RNA sequence: AACGCGACGAUACUACCCGCACGUUGUAGACGUAUAAGAAUAGGCUCCGGCCUCGUAUCCUAGCAGGCGAUUCCUCCGCCGGCCUCGAAGUGGCCGUCGGUAAUUCGCGUAUUGCAAUUUAGACACGCGCGGGAUCAAAUCCUUUGCAGACGACUUAGAUGUG
RNA sequence: CAUCGGUUCUGGCGGGGGGAUAAAGGCCCAGGGAAUGUGGCUCCUCCGGGAGUGUUAUAGCCCUGGGUGUAAUACCCUCGC
């Protein structure tokens, strides 16, 4: 899969804005400001146009969403931006859905339902630099064992004249991307709910 | 104007020096000359003038482009390919280079 | 040794078309039209005769040529299809479970759909589906029996065999237990 | 019984049947020993298409569509001559299309650098006045 | 047992899918797209309708 | 068996110094003891070798016959 | 012999080791090579006994670490041509890879390869090299078994590729017959001079 | 074994005080020269009538032209030749216009048929079969038959090997 | 893939883009470095007449390395603008303007490079220049954060604020 | 570059000798023989072609001897340009 265009709306927050920079304090907040004119020049003449390629030449439409993170109570400012396909439909349903969908709040409950099973995609706690009866489950020495006795007694009694990569070693464990499957929702409660 | 070309010489590429399996003399190239087949057809080629043309860095005497020279010797085994005894033997990084096969001195 | 030449006749009906192209072979007739690719073997077409096919081979070997009698088995089986048509009637007996056979034609393949229920008590719904062209009917003059008809007489036989060997008794003796569904008679529709 | 096969027909070996050898030379069948070698004869008076009487191979050898037609299995040489100035063998041959071009391939290969220098001048004649014929039918449709 | 990846089992859960969860999902699914598309609707060079070019190589340089 | 989808250790035919030295040795010990049981072989022995005759499907055998017999009267009336 | 600036080679009907060979020794020489369609290539042999050598080649892996040093399985037709084409070239040596860098191969035919003319090598064709009788196996079918997972995607590329090529047919058979008429309408136009002394002379 | 020519090869036993005039013997050799026509008659010399080189002497050696060259012929062999079971016979057919060509023929099929060499081969009779009812074997029988004429199936087009690349397909049809 | 790739946003300068002005700038190596059906090979192609071993073919190919002037021709090529079109790594078709153009013939020049010496001639990328058109940006160190952490690195916040 | 000398590679041309004074083969003369039966004749048919007869006719072929012929050519040797 290739990517052949993307397009973008023509008013988008400061917070996703944040999202393309290390150093907004100390930045001119110069982006997308030359692509605002891109909807006024022409009449969009060049946003219809990426809009006509992407109905003809492309299978998979995916719009990109931010969450709206100054509701949370983080201290942090920017934004979380990513591309969420659409599926169902053709491609020009696909451009116009999006297209409607330009600048537009979505809830989580019309994306999501009670009683509906999904997928968790998240990272790990981080646990640094980790032994291997920690990292690996491995059964410890015994007492007092010389050069230690959380560690490994065997690394290699055989040939190759290597450390084999099934071997466990030392190092850092947590912080790792993981696709958890099956997980229940059980209530979508609404904000402005009192008794949610 | 006029629409055609200028080339009064005949192509050829640089395979390699006289070699065995292992041992390689330079003192002797070996080049495909464009259009020939057979021994009968290089036969034609023995004798012509073959001359390597190349590019350098310095401007010596109002020119960058060097030429080492030569002239066909005899031919070799059955495909037309022919042996090549030059002033100075070939860049080994010629391998794959074209070379340039003289008309001259004709016997027609 | 290579044999210098070898020929097969087959003969055609009055009411059969034949065609040959790339020995790609169509027989139309009466019940329909079948076709079958035969480009996997060196073999030559002609005309020899009014209604007669002439199969020769050149230069070829023992095989090339025992290959030209399954070419002319192949050929007269599409004619006797489309002509007269292939017909397998199979029995279907039980000891104490009565087996629910039910016949459907799916509306969007064209094709015959079988449920086979309480085999042996099983709870389980065997659905077993006909190649196309092939009709599947209960028979009323006999009791407890298939007949499968149809142009193609390896697509018959196949269904046939398929409903055969859905019904596989499992971990049971064999010859106590004689449940089951059996081809019985193999002939002609007409 | 209505039948339609289309098939392939190749040009066969016979008593009579016609071979173009590599050289140009024409010859005939007068016996056949195998299916990889046979007995030819070319008694053309014509030096070029004159082939001596012998075993030649299929592989060294081409069909043409000429075949002498109630060639005995074996003539000899004055026989089978008998049969070529009674068929006509040269000029059939000389009005297929293949004599044609190896002709053509010598008219090609004989020329001089003025020979070339007259082809190509007189093709560029034949060509300007092709690309008007070929401006009238386009402006045509 | 059977494994996960043993024919019976994924025949049995082919027919699970097509038969009694189907309905269940696609009931779920067309009122999620129904609050979805409720939500999403509360010459040709100088128009964009003709597509024209915007404003390592496969081939040898040459 | 499952040869296609998942085969097993490969058998080298590359040959190894060692093993073609000892396979030529025994080899030419091979040779040296038939010679010595050829020498010392008890079996008996014909001076005279089974003849293989002539083939039923030479079409000339019945005259090539026909020559044996004319050669052997011939060859008794000069002797 | 011919030197050409770029050879275009057709994958469709040749053999993987002759046509291999073939390129090889022409990239060593100096003519660079780019070869198309790599899924329609050929393989001798019953197609089990190329499943055999391609199982047999993915058994072997280095054992302490397979992230580096080890036989790499690249599953594509035209990665597959192409360690067949670098096992019979010095690949180690700085000739063998400045020949290596002048060879291209792709699965189905990419643009701007769609509009140019393509070459047959008569010394790796199928038809011309194998006997009758003999199997024959797909270089596409075994990738797309091994694991290539872009057999649909070529196949209906080329299947678009085949219809403009067909537009392009009927185009080029038009500008024939209308050159056709030409010729004949121009023929009449023509010197007697110049019509009997290019005749004479083979035109 | 190569460009064979035939000799008749003629010789005897050296004259002696008792046997002033020898017997003559006579053999036909199929030989590649003159050399191993000499060789081969005086190896069968040792095998039949125990007469050796140094005791006798070569009086002719003649080459044996054929009649017609140019008359296709069927050839009948009875041969006896040596393998790892010991002597066998075998009757064979072949179709050559020449005795030469036909035992050339014999060495090179029974080479590529049962592994036999030259000097492992012994050729007793070549005989040229003067009717084709008295061919036996089904693969001349096929090239003696009633007005033979077949068809050439898939011809590969000659095409030169140093021409690399070809411009269309070529067709096997001629 | 840290020597695989795509899309997007902002890009201060000696940065970016356009024109010509050339490289003691570099290139596994220009010299016409010309040519798109698909498919089958015990069958194909077509103008529907017939044709098929053959690419041994087709296009182009003449003039100071290709000049100047006529006679003559409306043929070929190229740069731009418009309308379409080309997404597998995107480029071609038509129209219009402009410029060049032996298909025919003729006139003036060619010398002296001295009897051969690459025929210094093309493409891509790079650099120095002018004369113009367009744009006024980020990252890191520092402080802070603990969703992170041996140190690096990572998630944050620091420019008027829901700081 | 030309004329040379030494060594050597390659291409072509003109003659002589031998064999069975090659063997063939072409054209004649004289004999002998057969069908993978030519023409003719008879019998069937799908009217396309098949079955039977035999000695050249409205095709020819095989064997022997003689003439042209001290023919040419393949192969080997050999004199030169």
């Amino acid at each position: 899969l290739r990517s052949l265009t993307t397009v973008w709306a023509e008013h988008l927050s400061d917070e996703v804005k944040r999202r393309f920079y290390k150093n907004w304090y100390k930045s001119k907040k110069k982006a997308f400001t030359k692509y605002a004119k891109k909807y006024a020049e022409n009449n969009g003449a060049s946003i219809t146009r990426e809009l006509e390629r992407i109905k003809k030449y492309c299978t998979v439409v995916r719009v990109l969403a931010h969450t709206q993170i100054r509701k949370t109570p983080l201290k942090q400012k920017k934004a979380h931006l990513m591309e969420i396909q659409i599926n169902g439909g053709s491609v020009a349903d696909k451009v116009e859905f999006g297209r409607s969908l330009f600048e537009k709040p979505v809830t989580i409950d019309t994306i999501f339902e009670k009683d509906e099973m999904i997928d968790v995609i998240a990272v790990t706690k981080g646990h640094g630099f980790v032994g291997v009866t920690a990292r690996w489950g491995t059964k410890k020495l015994p007492r007092k064992t010389h050069k230690g006795l959380r560690k490994v007694a065997c690394i290699g009694a055989w040939h190759p004249s290597h450390v084999q990569w099934t071997v466990a070693r030392a190092g850092q464990m947590g912080y790792h991307h993981r696709t958890s499957v099956n997980h229940k929702i059980y209530r979508i409660g609404k904000g402005d709910d009192e008794a949610n | 104007p006029s629409e055609a070309g200028h080339r009064l010489y005949v192509k050829g590429r640089h395979l390699s020096y006289q070699r065995g399996r292992r041992n390689t003399h330079p003192k002797t190239s070996l080049i495909k000359i464009e259009g020939v087949d057979d021994t009968a057809a290089a036969n034609f080629y023995l004798g012509k003038r073959v001359a390597y043309v190349y590019r350098a860095q310095k401007e010596v005497r109002g020119t960058k482009i060097r030429v080492i020279w030569g002239k066909i010797t005899r031919p070799h085994g059955n495909s037309g390919v022919v042996r090549a005894k030059f002033t100075h033997p070939l860049p080994a990084r010629s391998f794959g280079a074209s070379v340039r096969i003289m008309l001259y001195p004709s016997s027609i | 040794m290579r044999y210098i030449h070898s020929e097969e006749t087959i003969p055609v009906p009055e009411n059969v078309k034949v065609s040959i192209k790339s020995r790609l072979v169509t027989v139309e007739g009466p019940r329909g039209k079948l076709q079958k690719d035969l480009s996997h073997i060196a073999v030559n077409f002609s005309v020899v005769k009014k209604g007669v096919i002439g199969l020769e081979i050149h230069h070829g070997s023992r095989k090339d040529v025992a290959a030209l009698r399954t070419v002319r088995t192949i050929i007269n089986n599409m004619i006797i299809g489309v002509t007269k048509g292939f017909k397998y009637k199979m029995r279907y007996v039980y000891a104490h479970f009565p087996i629910n056979v039910n016949v459907e034609k799916n509306a969007e393949t064209g094709c015959y759909e079988v449920e086979i229920r309480n085999f042996i008590g099983e709870k389980i719904v065997r659905k077993v589906v006909m190649a196309p062209g092939v009709e599947v009917e209960i028979s009323k003059a006999q009791k407890d029996e298939l007949i499968l008809s149809g142009n193609s007489l390896e697509a018959v036989s196949q269904s046939a065999a398929d409903i055969q060997q859905i019904c596989k008794v499992r971990n049971k003796d064999i010859r106590k237990f004689l449940d089951g569904i059996y081809v019985s008679e193999k002939g002609n529709i007409v | 019984a209505e039948i339609n096969v289309e098939a392939t027909s190749w040009r066969r070996v016979e008593v009579g049947r016609v071979l173009k050898l590599e050289n140009g030379s024409l010859a005939a069948i007068v016996e056949i020993i195998d299916h990889k070698r046979v007995l030819a004869d070319g008694p053309s008076s014509d030096p070029k298409l004159a082939t001596p009487r012998g075993i030649v191979p299929l592989s060294r050898a081409l069909l043409t569509p000429i075949v002498i037609p109630k060639l005995p299995r074996g003539a000899r040489t004055g026989a089978v001559k008998k049969a070529w100035e009674a068929y006509g063998v040269d000029a059939k041959w000389k009005e297929t299309n293949w004599a044609k071009k190896q002709l053509q391939q010598e008219r090609r290969q004989s020329l001089t650098d003025f020979d070339r220098f007259k082809v190509m001048r007189l093709k560029k004649q034949r060509r300007f006045e092709e690309r008007k014929a070929l401006a009238k039918i386009k402006a045509a449709a | 047992a059977k494994s996960a990846r043993a024919s019976r089992i994924k025949e049995n859960h082919q027919r699970f899918k097509k038969n009694i969860a189907g309905p269940v999902e696609a009931a779920r699914l067309e009122r999620l797209s129904a609050k979805l598309m409720a939500i999403a609707q509360a010459s040709g060079v100088k128009s964009g309708k003709s597509i024209g070019r915007k404003d390592s190589s496969i081939v040898f340089p040459m | 068996a499952g040869t296609i989808n998942k085969p097993k250790k490969p058998t080298s035919k590359r040959k190894t110094t060692r093993l073609r030295a000892k396979i030529s040795k025994r080899a030419a010990e091979k040779k040296r003891k038939e010679r010595k049981l050829a020498r010392k072989n008890p079996e008996w022995r014909s001076k005279l070798k089974k003849d293989p005759g002539i083939p039923n499907l030479f079409p000339y055998k019945e005259r090539l016959l026909q020559q044996i017999e004319e050669e052997r009267i011939r060859r008794k009336e000069e002797l | 012999s011919s030197f050409e600036s770029v050879v275009v080679i057709d994958g469709k009907g040749h053999l993987l080791g002759r046509l291999a060979s073939i390129v090889a020794k022409q990239l060593l020489s100096g003519q660079k090579i780019v070869v198309v369609r790599c899924e329609a290539l050929n393989i001798s042999g019953e197609f089990f006994r190329a499943k055999l050598k391609y199982h047999a080649y993915l058994r072997k892996m280095t054992r302490y670490n397979p992230t580096r040093g080890g036989p790499f399985h690249f599953r594509a037709p035209s990665r597959i041509f192409y360690k067949a084409v670098r096992g019979m070239i010095p690949h180690k040596t700085a000739r063998g890879a400045a020949a290596l860098e002048r060879l291209k191969v792709f699965e189905g035919v990419p643009p701007p390869y769609d509009k140019k003319k393509k070459m047959v090598v008569p010394q790796a064709l199928r038809v011309l090299r194998l006997q009758p009788g003999r199997k024959y196996c797909t270089v596409g079918r075994l990738s797309h078994e091994v694991g290539w997972k872009y057999q649909d995607v070529v196949a209906r590329l080329e299947e678009r590729r085949k219809a403009k090529g067909a537009a392009y047919y009927e185009r080029k058979k038009l500008a024939a017959r209308q050159l056709s008429e030409a010729k004949k309408a121009a023929a009449a136009k023509v010197d007697p001079k110049v019509s009997e002394a290019l005749a004479a002379y083979g035109y | 074994m190569g460009r064979l020519q035939e000799y008749q090869v003629i010789g005897r036993h050296l004259p002696t005080e008792a046997n002033p005039n020898p017997a003559l013997y006579r053999m036909r050799i199929f030989a590649p020269n003159e050399v191993v026509a000499k060789s081969r008659f005086w190896y069968f010399l040792r095998g039949l009538k125990k007469v050796k080189k140094a005791t006798g002497e070569i009086v002719s050696v003649n080459v044996i032209s054929e009649k017609h060259p140019l008359k296709v012929k069927n050839f009948g062999i009875w041969l006896r030749y040596d393998s790892r079971s010991g002597t066998h016979n075998m009757y064979k057919e072949y179709r050559e216009t020449s005795r030469v060509a036909a035992v050339e023929a014999m060495y090179a099929d029974m080479a590529a048929r049962h592994r036999a060499r030259f000097r492992s081969i012994h050729i007793l009779k070549v005989v040229e079969l003067e009717k084709t009812e008295d061919v036996k074997r089904p693969y001349i029988k096929q090239l003696v038959a009633k007005n033979l004429s077949f068809p050439l199936p898939h011809r590969v087009p000659k095409i030169s090997t140093k021409k690399i690349f070809s411009a269309k397909r070529p067709s096997t049809f001629s």
